[PDB]
RNA sequence: AUAGGUUUGGUCCUAGCCUUUCUAUUAGCUCUUAGUAAGAUUACACAUGCAAGCAUCCCCGUUCCAGUGAGUUCACCCUCUAAAUC
């Protein structure tokens, strides 16, 4: 069985691939501000108090998960022949109840011609948000999300608020949130500011999608540029167990590859830059010859 | 029949607390009566003004 | 006509500098407590007021979604909320009219503000169900018969409807008819 | 009050402005004001076309249940709606007034049709 | 609360009134048949009764 | 500066910050306590400290304060059932007191969340009433849909200019 | 305190409001401040800061120039602290002025 | 079941001039809202007693009644928790006038 | 609205209450719709009745409420 | 209250009154359009028009809505329980 998004291995290499750096994840933004208060402790006591600061940021950095495509539903429940032809616009009727989940809740639409149709996702989305509503999102899709305006706010180096406003304004399992973050990885990987998306929650989303439809070099390029070394050892690792069939893998477990050489024998099987990834990973070792002489 | 969308309602429900039970959702209805425009109350649940 | 050109120009740095454009301004009225609310208009007709409030003493400073320094000027820097009218100085007019232009930098994306990380919206996102899949067909549906067949006209024995016409003769209407059944 | 005689009601209150209907679907007792003491408020009925355009309507389907078992009648627009949903029957009268048009418009195409 | 003895006075002499004078069913249901007028009541019939 | 020794006792978020939720079984607490003798120190501070933070958090349940009369101080929880929980605080600390009679008496931590979650049932987002009791009044402020008539205007549809 | 250089703070004045007491009082307060670096070199112990605006990541401020203390300090439960009235009013909001929260020009 | 609001209360005896019932004093504590403190409010209630076992400066339980027998009488006596002077320390159960044990508890 | 000690109008003292005119088949269809109709909104409306009977029932004594009750008096003793 | 004016030949303290803010009613002067909210001072007297009918006769309803602020702790909670809807 192939392991999915949500399993402890994956999970865990990819809370290693993300990172905890307290100082981005807990970062001064500008909200209405309050006093601060003032606490007067030892050094044991401000070690727990890091400690705390730890775990918050890793219930902060819990993953979101990602989610496959919903199908497009066209279900007719009713057809009133009698019906069609007395009405001019249709009625959709929602059952808000208050302790149904909000994807088992029923929503319906009955047409001019007397179709009794279940609602589409989208509608079920703006009647869910009308009915029940959540903070940050708005049932008339945002202008922000169109062709100019991504690019201006990627221009801007905002894509860690993309996929903020995305997560707040579409459901994980819609076609617009899907496109969205896809649209946003394929700038990032053209461009590139995988540091601008470390410490975050999408890094992982973004490490998924790209080892699912292979983009890594510039991820493995990144990696041994900023000495993520056994961060790179372990997203070819992660490369060899999504894709057991690759010429990476037999040759890897044919030579019992186990670090940087797993990252040499990925480059020589199939990196579309492979002579740039084999030129940092020598420059790298020349930079640890130089710093094992100084050791 | 049930009204469709109380039909969708309880095979629902059934599909979620298990057995698919794909039998058509049918009540009693003989249970009820068919008193017609025709028939007389009782003069005490009346009163004569 | 244009703006984002007189903001980078070298006029705003002679009368202004790094100094922000409503530094200037002192309302005057009856001492102590302001009032709490500026004019609605400096500009009445094609005529200025004696005092004209910042945005108002320069027809150069053009507000829209792309004067990103005036607005980040006009918003405060340290907290994400808009500065009120009495702070500044402007118009009622103007504030509605940079308010209007702030949030439409803020959707177009040419001006910086604080989004919160939100929590998921559910907890099972699973689309096993009933509303959110297929549902068995109903008998009258994979046949074409209507649901509730009372709803379809029957016409009654000729005996029911003569003694209709016994029971309500005299203000008696016009006859029968069967329904159509396509609409034009 | 006490309200001598009485029944619970499914019913739509008026919430709008002149020019502006807006219904909310409560449980009221039939001898007070339309607007005014509801036992509690079932849902929203708005008849005006959205920009899109779907005339909206929100109905607390267990609640509703509920107060039917305790002893709710329904108001005619009531059961109109609910029929319109689909947890009620279709009405016998909007389905007579749906044939009643359909005799109208066949006497309107028949009469255009002797005129061309 | 000082006590409604008067309004429960008149009370008991309606109920008593109402019992005893009680109008009957030949002054009640009598209709002046010319112009289907009941006495006492002075309404006329409806439609489907003339 | 406000009267008294600690004034923090009377500032309404140490009253609601105390923790002790009665069960719905007790109805009077008795409190016989020590003035004098060093044992009885901790129910002295309890008595100064605890008591105004369980009447505001139990209302209902009649809290009375014995002086010198017996050489022990002590807790009685009279209970609606009919029975007479006996609590010795000699040798203890308020903290103490608190935690026992939280374990004995109190309320369970999930007991307190259910009942917050039924008040949560009660709070509906989805009705439209007064800005009193709902979140909107009407869903002329929902945008997409056709806005109030005094915000905007609405088109010649309208009647009288029909 | 546009003369001094300091931009937020909020000062109610109360009794006489005299100039020459007013200014003078002022200074003496604003002289004999106590700062964190002093603050935590009595104590011998780190001075931290937490912010709502950051989250639960602790910003030390100050730490002691010589040895660190390494008893923890003594957590006096419900301390023995003078509070003040309108400050307990405003809090709990019965502090009901139609003159306080004001739409005013800037500083 | 009873009718009366009031189910267990306990409160001291003011006087026993009535036949078969006892005056009772009942002190609650009302949070005064505005000094935010607890004061003591007392309410008198009639509670029957059969037995004239309660004489006054008494501590007794009343329990209510399912129906209230007089005007006033909504209660009956439960038990005599605290008799004048002799007091049975009921922790350790052995009988004591105030703050001395009369018989010793190690006994 | 007018009380009942309130004199009628002089229209209201002479005004004919004509029927309207009757169609046979849409007023014998109306019936037996009408019957229909109100035959099954009946049958729904007992349905619920019960629905709530049962739920009352269950809440004051099903098998959780016992379950919960005797959790409660173990723990207490 | 971010406070200000005012006792005196002058200062400091205590103190009252007033100013600066917001809302509502009325008066003066003066008034372009559109939409929407709201609209006797008087529990003083009322011309007039209408506001309760329905319906195979029986019933039902007119005991509700609508209005007013005179009087005033009959409004809230619990126990018990009669009309009433199932
Ligand atoms: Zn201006
Ligand atoms: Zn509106």
């Amino acid at each position: 069985k192939k392991p999915t998004f949500m399993d402890e291995e994956v999970q865990s290499i990819l809370t290693k691939m993300t990172g905890l750096n307290l100082q981005k994840t807990f970062k001064p933004a500008i909200q209405e501000l309050k006093p601060p208060t003032y606490k007067l402790m030892t050094q044991a006591q401000l070690e727990e108090a890091t400690r705390q600061a730890v775990e918050a940021a890793k219930v902060r950095l819990k993953m979101p998960p990602v989610l496959e495509e919903r199908v497009p539903i066209n279900d007719v429940l009713a057809e009133d022949k009698i019906l069609e032809g007395t009405e001019t616009t249709k009625y959709v009727f929602t059952d808000i109840s208050y302790s149904i989940p909000h994807r088992e809740r029923f929503i319906v639409v009955r047409e001019p011609s007397g179709t009794l149709r279940k609602a589409s996702w989208e509608e079920r989305d703006r009647m869910i948000q009308v009915y029940f509503p959540k903070e940050g999102r708005k049932i008339l899709t945002p202008i922000i999300f169109k062709e100019e305006n991504l690019r201006t706010m990627y221009s801007q180096d905002r894509h860690v608020d993309v996929l903020n406003l995305c997560f707040a304004q579409f459901e994980p399992d819609s076609t617009e949130y899907i496109k969205v973050h896809h649209k946003t990885y394929e700038d990032i990987d053209k461009r590139g500011k995988y540091d601008l998306l470390r410490s975050t929650r999408y890094f992982g989303g973004m490490v998924w999608y790209f080892v699912n439809n292979k983009k890594i070099d510039g991820l493995l390029i990144d990696q041994i540029q900023r000495d993520l070394i056994d961060d790179a050892t372990n997203l070819v690792q992660l490369y060899h167990v999504l894709h057991p069939d690759g010429q990476s893998a037999q040759g890897a477990k044919d030579q019992a590859a186990e670090g940087i050489n797993l990252i040499k024998v990925f480059a020589k099987t199939e990196a579309q830059k492979g002579a740039y990834i084999e030129l940092t990973l020598q420059t790298y070792q020349e930079a640890l010859s130089r710093h094992s002489a100084a050791s | 029949p049930y009204p469709p969308l109380l039909r969708a309602m309880i095979i629902a429900e059934r599909q979620k607390n298990g057995d698919t039970s794909t039998e058509e959702p049918m009540l009693n209805v003989q249970r009820i009566r068919m008193e017609p425009w025709d028939y007389p109350a009782k003069q005490e649940d009346k009163g004569r003004a | 006509d244009e703006p984002w050109k007189y903001l980078e120009s070298e006029e705003y740095q002679e009368r202004y500098g790094s100094r922000p454009v409503w530094a200037d301004y002192r309302r005057n009225h009856k001492g102590g407590v302001p009032p709490q609310r500026t004019r609605k208009t400096c500009i009445r007709r094609n005529k200025v007021v004696g005092n004209p409030c910042p945005i108002c003493r320069d027809h150069k400073l053009h507000v829209d979604f792309r004067n990103v320094k005036l607005l980040e000027q006009f918003v405060c820097a340290h907290t994400g909320i808009i500065f009120y009218a009495p702070y500044t100085g402007v118009c009622v007019k103007q504030h509605k009219r940079l308010t209007q232009a702030i949030q439409k930098a803020r959707d177009h994306g040419l001006l910086i503000y604080h989004i919160p990380q939100v929590e998921p919206r559910d907890l099972d996102f699973s689309t096993s169900h009933g509303a959110v899949s297929a549902t068995p067909p109903a008998p009258t549906l994979v046949s074409g018969d209507p649901w509730y067949p009372w709803y379809n006209w029957k016409q009654p024995p000729e005996r029911e409807l003569s003694r209709l016409r016994r029971l309500y003769q005299g203000h008696l209407q016009e006859e029968s008819g069967p329904p159509p059944e396509s609409m034009p | 009050k006490a309200y001598r005689g009485g029944h619970l009601t499914i019913r739509l209150a008026l919430g709008g402005c002149t020019n502006r209907p807006f219904y909310r679907i409560v449980a009221a007792h039939n001898k007070c004001p339309r607007d005014g003491r509801f036992v509690e408020q079932l849902g929203s009925y708005d008849p005006l076309p959205n920009s899109h355009g779907e005339k909206l309507v929100a109905l607390n389907l267990d609640r509703i249940r509920h107060w039917i078992g305790c002893g709710a009648h329904l108001s005619k627009p009531m059961e109109k709606l609910l029929g319109l949903a689909g947890f009620f029957p279709l009405h016998p009268m909007m389905i007579t007034n749906a044939e009643r048009l359909r005799r109208k418009r066949a006497r309107e195409v028949l009469l255009a049709s002797q005129k061309t | 609360v000082r006590p409604r003895l008067i309004a429960e006075l008149a009370r008991r002499v309606r109920a008593l009134r109402e019992q005893l004078n009680r109008p009957r069913d030949s002054q009640l249901y009598a209709v002046d048949y010319e112009t289907l007028t009941r006495p006492f009541s002075g309404r006329r019939l409806p439609v489907r009764a003339w | 500066p406000m009267k008294g020794r600690f004034p923090i006792r009377r500032t309404l978020q140490y009253l609601s910050q105390g923790n002790v939720v009665f069960k719905d079984s007790v109805k009077v607490m008795t409190v016989n306590y020590n003035t004098h003798g060093e044992l009885g120190e901790g129910a002295r501070k309890f008595v100064f400290f605890n008591i105004p933070q369980i009447q505001y958090k139990n209302p209902w349940v009649q809290i009375m304060m014995f002086k010198n009369m017996t050489p022990s101080p002590f807790l009685r929880f009279y209970l609606d059932s009919g029975e007479q929980v006996l609590v010795d605080v000699e040798t203890k600390s308020n903290k103490e007191i608190m935690e026992h009679i939280r374990k004995i008496l109190g309320k369970n931590e999930e007991t307190l969340r259910e009942e917050e979650e039924e008040k949560k049932q009660l709070s509906h987002p989805a009705n439209f009433g007064p800005r009193k009791y709902c979140l909107r009044e009407c869903i002329c402020e929902v945008e997409g849909q056709v806005p109030c008539p005094s915000l905007v205007p609405l088109p010649k549809e309208m009647r009288g200019k029909y | 305190c546009r003369l001094i250089g300091i931009k937020d703070m909020y000062a109610k004045v109360s009794g006489s409001i005299n100039m020459l007491s007013l200014t003078q009082g002022l200074f003496r307060g604003l002289s004999r401040q106590e700062t964190h670096q002093q603050l935590a070199d009595k104590k011998g112990l780190h001075v931290v800061e937490i912010r709502e605006e950051c989250g639960p990541l602790p910003i030390v401020v100050a730490s002691p120039r010589g040895p660190l203390r390494k008893d923890p300090e003594p957590e006096d439960e419900v301390p023995d602290v003078k509070l003040d009235w309108e400050d307990v009013k405003t809090a709990q909001g019965m502090k009901r002025s139609v003159w306080s929260n004001l739409k005013r020009a800037a500083t | 079941r009873s009718s009366v609001h009031a189910r267990w209360i306990v409160g001291k005896v003011i006087g026993t001039k009535m036949q078969k019932t006892a005056k009772v004093r009942v002190t609650r504590l009302v949070l005064d809202p505005y000094l935010l403190k607890y004061f003591n409010k007392r309410k008198t209630y009639f509670a029957h007693d059969a037995l004239q076992q309660c004489t006054v400066g008494d501590i007794v339980l009343l329990r209510a009644l399912p129906v209230p027998r007089a005007k006033h009488v909504k209660h009956e006596l439960a038990e005599i928790v605290f008799k004048v002077g002799k007091v049975i320390d009921p922790v350790t159960g052995k009988p004591c006038a105030g703050t001395t044990y009369l018989e010793s508890p190690l006994s | 609205r007018k009380t009942r000690h309130d004199p009628l109008a002089k229209s209201k003292i002479e005004r004919v209450n004509m029927p309207p005119a009757v169609d046979p088949a849409e007023f014998f269809v109306l019936m037996e719709r009408y019957q229909h109709y109100r035959q099954t909104v009946r049958a729904l409306r007992m349905e619920f009745v019960s629905e709530v009977q049962r739920k009352v029932h269950e809440a004051r004594a099903g098998v959780l409420a016992e379950r919960k009750a005797l959790k409660d008096a173990a723990e207490h003793r």
